[PDB]
């Protein structure tokens, strides 16, 4: 039970991992390619490379503790608490990830235990390296 | 255990990407060697000369001025990026003057710190202690004698 | 030590100023980077 | 005659144009903030941009003389073309940053009137930047010949 899901915590963080790497490396090609032959005028090769630069800073921090825990919700949503929000395109851009910084995981601090935001229950990543040690779970209500 | 205090959340740590290891990204209990860099990120040239030597500066400051027009489309023999870097690298400086004439704290170059000292070894018998110094452009120009 | 004169593909001759050879090389392509 | 336009223009402007309308259906919920919403715009239009410029790439004959100057290194480059026949793309405000609202019109088929005023920051900075360029350049000149 426990394990299990655990395991199952891991290898979805896992896939999250593996999308954030192949952003990072798409940019980092498209740096490098910018660099040398951009071709055109230079303040659009700046332009590229200041918001290549930009993309590349924000993926890179987001490599340790990406993800902080989920948080279940009443409303039949799965939202995922981390630093960045992650969108599957294919899928109409569904919510992977949701950066704490945004209004929609906002009650992740706000919500309390006898103050619930229509969420059901709130967990906690002990993020170490490339996986998580472990989880630690709290229930509102 | 040498510790490094300040580092901002800012930044990510070092990786190899051996052929076999496949180490990924380095996180803890990692092994390093001297002179390779920790935290991704433009390494201090003196930080450099002070680690690993006269030598792996000259490596370093050649290697990073190229990446630069290379990756930029420009090509330049290393040569003429080398012989600059000499220049950059032409003095040394005295911790505390011995029997020499030169007063302490004053930047020297070898031409002149190993001939005074083997001329002070044979008589006055205290020669100069000194370690490479790194200079800018700037700095380097004006020090000229003329 | 300082090998062909690349201008001349033969050993650069005794009293070649390549002092200001390399600055001038280094500071041709300057408008070309990026600021 | 010899500025073709590609035929699949057409279908990648509105499949991108959707991509665009469900991202602005998922802005106002608060799923994302502000300058979320402009960087996935800015790689939407971006992919848009790479696809536009692949498929003029592929369509235009050998022989025709606009791909023939460029092919032949005489002069020009492949983003110059895609600007000309495709489509010019994302454009820059005056502080640096592309604004998420694309060019789509080519010079070809001529721009709106918006999308000629919004075309206009960009070269105005860098008809301004081309004399600070010289002058930083003709500085470290100075300074390495020195």
């Amino acid at each position: 039970d426990y394990e299990d899901e655990l395991q199952s915590e891991r290898d979805y963080v896992a896939g999250l991992y593996a999308r954030l790497d192949a952003e990072r490396a798409q940019s980092q090609r498209r740096y490098a390619a910018a660099l040398r032959e951009h071709g055109g005028t230079a303040v659009e090769r700046d332009a590229e490379v200041r918001a290549l630069a930009k993309d590349i800073a924000r993926l890179n921090v987001a490599d340790n503790g990406l993800c902080f825990g989920r948080l279940d919700t009443l409303d039949d949503a799965r939202l995922y608490i981390g630093r960045l929000g992650i969108f599957d395109r294919d899928n109409d851009f569904e919510p992977l990830l949701l950066d704490w910084r945004a209004p929609m995981a906002r009650p992740f601090y706000v919500a309390t235990a006898a103050n619930p935001e229509n969420m059901r229950r709130r967990r906690q990543f002990h993020t170490l390296g490339r996986k998580v040690v472990d989880f630690t779970d709290e229930i509102l209500g | 255990e040498v510790v490094y205090d300040k580092l901002s959340k800012r930044q990510r740590l070092r990786v190899i990407t051996h052929e076999d290891g496949t180490e990924g990204v380095l996180s803890d209990g990692d092994h390093v060697e001297v002179g390779d860099q920790l935290m991704e990120g433009a390494a201090d040239p003196h930080e450099v000369l002070r680690v690993q030597g006269p030598r792996e500066v000259q490596i370093h400051l050649v290697k990073e001025v190229q990446e630069v027009y290379r990756a930029q489309g420009v090509s330049i023999h290393d040569k003429h990026i080398e012989v600059i870097v000499r220049q950059m690298l032409r003095r040394v400086t005295i911790i505390d003057s011995g029997s020499t004439e030169f007063l302490p704290g004053s930047l020297t170059e070898r031409a002149e710190f190993e001939a005074e000292n083997r001329r002070v070894v044979a008589e006055g018998g205290e020669p100069a202690a000194g370690r490479p110094v790194l200079m800018g452009i700037t700095k380097a120009s004006l020090a000229t004698d003329s | 030590c300082y090998g062909r004169s690349m201008a001349t593909g033969k050993l650069v001759d005794i009293g070649e100023a390549v002092g200001i050879v390399a600055a001038q090389s280094i500071g041709e392509p300057g408008t070309q980077l990026t600021m | 005659a010899d500025v073709l336009v590609p035929p699949q223009k057409q279908e990648i402007l509105e499949r991108h144009e959707a991509e665009a309308d469900a991202i602005e259906r998922k802005y106002q919920r608060g799923a994302l903030n502000h300058t979320e919403r402009n960087e996935s715009l800015v790689k939407i239009w971006q992919d848009a941009t790479e696809e536009v410029g692949k498929a003029l790439e592929e369509f235009y004959p050998a022989d025709n003389p606009i791909i023939t100057i460029v092919k032949s290194g005489a002069t020009g480059n492949l983003t110059q073309t895609r600007t000309l026949a495709g489509m010019k793309g994302l454009v820059t405000n005056p502080k640096g940053e592309f604004i998420p609202r694309p060019i789509k019109s080519s010079f070809r088929e001529g721009l709106t009137v918006l999308e000629y005023f919004i075309n206009t920051h960009g070269a105005r900075k860098g008809l301004a930047d081309t004399a600070l360029r010289t002058a930083d350049s003709g500085y470290l000149t100075r300074r390495l010949v020195d």
